[PDB]
C-alpha cells in the first residue's frame, strides 16, 4: 500500500485515529480525538516504544452502533491491510460501541466520548 | 469502476464494486444443443427455460470449476449479456473457494487477461469476504450455499488452512430431500417445474426447530404448525413436519443415509483444530453465510448446539445477517472499492511478464 496514511502510520510512539470516510482512511484532527460519531467506523493504532528500540502496535478498529455494512466493512480490512504494512506486529482488536475494552477506553484521558452522526455511507 | 464476481456452486452473483448488492443472480447452468446443426450455447434461465431441447452442465457443481469451456461461457454470459461491460474496461474481482486448487487460480488468472483482455484482477477467498462484510478480521465462517458447504477458521485476515473442514450437504439435497418427504407425505410432483416448487416450497416455509423431537410432538398433536402452499396451478397443499424436517438433515445428515457430522458439529471440529488460544474469538464470532444459512431458526439452534459442546462458560456468538445470502458478494464489493486496493490487484503488465503463476503471490 502506498497510501500516503499508511507511510505515516507507526512511525514513532503515540496514538493515531483514522475514521473511513467513502471507502478511504481519512485521519482524525488530534483536537478531535476521543469523540466518536456512532454512525461511524474508526481505525486507531496506539504505538507504544519498547525496551528493546523496536515500537509495539496495537490496532483497534471502533464500531458505531449506527455505521454502515461498507464503514464496518472497510475497517476491519483496512485494519488487516495496516497489520501487513507493519510486518504482522500489530495486535488487532474489534471495538464494539458500548464494549470498548479497557485497554482502548484508557487511550482516552479525559474519557471517550459519543456523539451521534457522521458520513455517509460510500456506497 | 471495478466489477465483483461470486462464483456460486448454484447461482452467479455479479455486480459492480460500490454497490450494496449484486446486480445479477443466475443459476451456473450451461446448455448446449442436444442434436448438433439440425436447425451455440445458453446460460442460466434461458437455459433452465430450453433445457428439454439442451445439454445442462454445471461446471461448478461443487465449488471448484470441472470445465473450462463451460466456465468461460458462464463469464461472457456475466459480462455481456447480465452486466453489459467491456471487459477490457473494468478490473475484475473473482471469488474462489479458500482450499481452490493450485491449478484452478492460475487458469482462472489466464482466462481473465487472455481471453477476455481485462486491464486488472484479483481472487478472494469467499468466507475471509463474508468476515469482512460482517465487520470482523477474526472468527469462523459456517458458508452453506447449494452444492458445497465449509467452515473456514479465520484469524487477523487470513484463514488457517489446516482447520478448513468441507461439510458433506447443501441446499441441492435439502431440496431433493424436501421432495422426498413431500411424495412420502402423498403428494406428487410430476411436472418439469417439480425442483422449482419444492426449492420454493424450502425457501419460504422451512425453518429450523430449536428442539427438533419436541417440534415433532407439537406438529403430531396439533394442526399449528402447518401451512398452505399454493402450487402453479392453483393447487392448495399442506406443509407440516417437513417444515422442520427438511433443514434438520443440516444437523442429522444421517437423514440423507450421510455417516458425516452436521453444521454445529464440523464448526467445533474445525475450532478444535485451531490454535487453543484463538478458539475463544472463533466461538464469540460464528459468522453464517449463503443461501442455505438463510432458514429462520437456524442461528438460535446453532447457538444451541455449540453452547452444548464447548465449555460452559465459553462466550458463544452466531452472527446471521439478514443480507447472507450474499455476504461473499458484498465482501468482494467493499474489498474492491477501498482506495488502498489498486495496489492489491494483478494488473495486466504484471501478467504479461510473470505470466499466471503471479496469482501464489498477489492474492491469499
Ligand atoms: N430463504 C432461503 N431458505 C433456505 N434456502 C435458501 C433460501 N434462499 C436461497 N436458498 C438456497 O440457497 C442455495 C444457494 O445459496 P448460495 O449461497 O447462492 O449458493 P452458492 O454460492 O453455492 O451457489 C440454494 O439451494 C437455494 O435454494
Ligand atoms: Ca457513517
Ligand atoms: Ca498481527
Ligand atoms: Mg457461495
Amino acid at each position: 500500500v502506498e497510501h500516503p496514511e499508511f507511510l505515516k502510520a507507526g512511525k514513532e510512539p503515540g496514538l493515531q485515529i483514522w475514521r473511513v470516510e467513502k471507502f478511504d482512511l481519512v485521519p482524525v484532527p488530534t483536537c478531535l480525538y476521543g469523540d466518536f460519531f456512532t454512525g461511524d467506523a474508526y481505525v486507531i493504532l496506539k504505538t507504544v516504544q519498547l525496551r528493546n528500540g523496536n515500537l509495539q502496535y496495537d490496532l483497534h478498529y471502533w464500531l458505531g452502533n449506527e455505521c454502515s455494512q461498507d464503514e464496518s466493512g472497510a475497517a476491519a480490512i483496512f485494519t488487516v491491510q495496516l497489520d501487513d504494512y507493519l510486518n504482522g506486529r500489530a495486535v488487532q482488536h474489534r471495538e464494539v460501541q458500548g464494549f470498548e475494552s479497557a485497554t482502548f477506553l484508557g487511550y482516552f484521558k479525559s474519557g471517550l466520548k459519543y456523539k451521534k452522526g457522521g458520513v455517509a455511507s460510500g456506497f | 469502476q471495478a466489477l465483483v464476481i461470486d462464483n456460486g456452486s448454484g447461482m452467479c452473483k455479479a455486480g459492480f464494486a460500490g454497490d450494496d448488492a449484486p446486480r445479477a443472480v443466475f443459476p451456473s447452468i450451461v446448455g448446449r444443443p442436444r442434436h448438433t446443426g439440425v436447425m451455440d450455447s445458453y446460460v442460466g434461465d434461458e437455459a433452465q427455460s430450453k433445457r428439454g431441447i439442451l445439454t445442462l452442465k454445471y461446471p461448478i457443481e461443487h465449488g471448484i470449476v470441472t470445465n473450462w469451456d463451460d466456465m468461460e461461457k458462464i463469464w461472457h454470459h456475466t459480462f455481456y449479456n447480465e452486466l453489459r461491460v467491456a471487459p477490457e474496461e473494468h478490473p475484475v474481482l473473482l471469488t474462489e473457494a479458500a482450499l481452490n486448487p493450485k491449478a484452478n487460480r492460475e487458469k482462472m488468472t489466464q482466462i481473465m487477461f487472455e481471453t477476455f483482455n481485462t486491464p486488472a484482477m484479483y481472487v478472494a477467498i469467499q468466507a475471509v469476504l463474508s468476515l469482512y462484510a460482517s465487520g470482523r478480521t477474526t472468527g469462523i465462517v459456517m458458508d452453506s450455499g447449494d452444492g458445497v458447504s465449509h467452515t473456514v477458521p479465520i484469524y487477523e485476515g487470513y484463514a488457517l488452512p489446516h482447520a478448513i473442514l468441507r461439510l458433506d450437504l447443501a441446499g441441492r439435497d435439502l431440496t431433493d430431500y424436501m421432495m422426498k418427504i413431500l411424495t412420502e407425505r402423498g403428494y406428487s410432483f410430476t411436472t418439469t417445474a417439480a425442483a422449482a416448487i419444492v426449492r420454493d416450497i424450502k425457501e419460504k416455509l422451512a425453518y429450523v426447530a430449536l428442539d427438533f423431537e419436541a417440534e415433532m410432538q407439537t406438529a403430531a398433536s396439533s394442526s399449528a404448525l402447518e401451512k398452505s402452499y399454493e402450487l402453479p396451478d392453483g393447487q392448495v397443499i399442506t406443509i407440516g413436519n417437513e417444515r422442520f424436517r427438511c433443514p434438520e438433515a443440516l444437523f442429522q445428515p444421517s437423514f440423507l443415509g450421510m455417516e458425516s457430522a452436521g453444521i454445529h458439529e464440523t464448526t467445533y471440529n474445525s475450532i478444535m483444530k485451531c490454535d487453543v488460544d484463538i478458539r475463544k474469538d472463533l466461538y464469540g464470532n460464528v459468522v453464517l453465510s449463503g443461501g442455505t444459512t438463510m432458514f429462520p431458526g437456524i442461528a438460535d439452534r446453532m447457538n444451541k448446539e455449540l453452547t452444548a459442546l464447548a465449555p460452559s462458560t465459553m462466550k458463544i456468538k452466531i452472527i446471521a445477517p439478514p443480507e447472507r445470502k450474499y455476504s461473499v458478494w458484498i465482501g468482494g464489493s467493499i474489498l474492491a472499492s477501498l482506495s488502498t486496493f489498486q495496489q492489491m490487484w494483478i494488473s495486466k503488465e504484471e501478467y504479461d511478464e510473470s505470466g499466471p503463476s503471479i496469482v501464489h503471490r498477489k492474492c491469499f
